[PDB]
């Protein structure tokens, strides 16, 4: 049946196209999720560094004052 | 008659469009969080640079 063949091939091509598009979508979502996670971790490190430095600078300024 | 197939294709295209709009909701939220986090990272890098400059200034004062 040429008709049966034609119909099933069309649906199957469409299903490949679908599943490959889904793969692309989920991969893009996953990269965005990973990038958010990376950035939160990087910014946690930076924020701890910055708060350490603010405390250290404040201590140094007290030492300067100790001599004026 | 075969307009059954017409309604079904219009409906399929609407279901696809709603699913793509849900996908875009998710990726837009994630992209906006990412933008925000990149700006906050830049700010933190700049702050650290300024604080470290001030720290070295003060250390120099204190060695004299
Ligand atoms: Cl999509
Ligand atoms: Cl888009
Ligand atoms: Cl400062
Ligand atoms: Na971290």
């Amino acid at each position: 049946s040429q008709e049966r063949i034609k119909a099933e091939r069309k649906r199957l091509r469409n299903r490949i196209a679908a599943s490959k598009c889904r793969k692309r979508k989920l991969e893009r979502i996953s990269r965005l999720e990973e990038k958010v996670k990376t950035l939160k971790s990087q910014n946690t490190e930076l924020a701890s560094t910055a708060s350490l430095l603010r405390e250290q600078v404040a201590q140094l300024k007290q030492k300067v004052l100790s001599h004026v | 008659e075969e307009e059954k197939r017409r309604v079904r294709r219009e409906r399929n295209k609407l279901a696809a469009a709603k699913c793509r709009n849900r996908r875009r909701e998710l990726t837009d939220r994630l992209q906006a969080e990412t933008d925000q986090l990149e700006e906050e990272k830049a700010e933190l890098e700049s702050e650290i640079a300024e604080l470290q400059k001030e720290k070295e200034r003060l250390e120099f004062v204190l060695v004299a």
